[PDB]
């Protein structure tokens, strides 16, 4: 049972929120590509 | 809310249908300042502060 969240103390000014459909010997293999461009 | 505590919400990541609020007869007052009623149905913006 998932009861533990501490990754923030505080949030205070947001601009943009997005919730979305989950993306998700070891048996799965996740590749992922962040990229930063003209924002 | 009042005037001194005034509501401000945060409007982004949506589609923003400014004809059903122009067309409508229920307002007294529709004064845009720095554009046109009838674009902003086209225009987009990064955010919408109400
Ligand atoms: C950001 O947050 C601080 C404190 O929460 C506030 O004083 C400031 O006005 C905020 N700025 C914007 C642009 O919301």
């Amino acid at each position: 049972m998932e009861s533990e969240f501490r990754v923030y103390s505080s949030a205070n000014n947001c601009t943009f929120e997005y919730v979305s459909q989950p993306f998700l010997n070891f048996k799965n293999l996740r590749e992922f590509v962040f990229k930063n461009i003209d924002g | 809310a009042s005037v001194y505590a005034w509501n401000r919400k945060r409007i982004s990541n949506c589609v923003a249908d400014y004809s059903v609020l122009y067309n409508s007869a229920s307002f007294s007052t529709f004064k845009c300042y720095g554009v046109s009623p009838t674009k902003l149905n086209d225009l987009c913006f990064t955010n919408v502060y109400a």
